[PDB]
């Protein structure tokens, strides 16, 4: 029973905030998962 | 024309002469080089490849 009205943003905004971030240009270090093997003999 | 058109002359070459060997007889100290860092980098705006 209530509303509340959102204020539109202008298109600049819109376009400034799409190129923020969220970018796949800079990598990052990682390493391999180990997985439980359980051997025996 | 006499020996007194000589004097701006004489005072050029003693003017010359005196800074000459006053240089020469100065003793020198070695200052030491500081202030030697990578404080010259440059900016830009980001290319940013769209896709």
């Amino acid at each position: 029973l209530d509303n509340v009205i959102k204020q539109i943003e202008a298109l600049s905004v819109i376009v400034n905030r799409s190129e923020k971030a969220d970018d796949a240009q800079i990598l990052g270090p990682n390493t391999y998962k180990q997985l439980l093997e359980h051997l025996f003999s | 024309m006499a020996s007194t058109t000589r004097l701006v002359n004489d005072r050029k070459q003693l003017e010359q002469q005196v800074k000459d060997d006053a240089r020469i007889l100065a003793d020198a100290r070695g200052l030491n080089i500081t202030t030697v860092a990578n404080d010259s980098a440059t900016g830009g705006q980001a290319i940013r490849n769209v896709g």
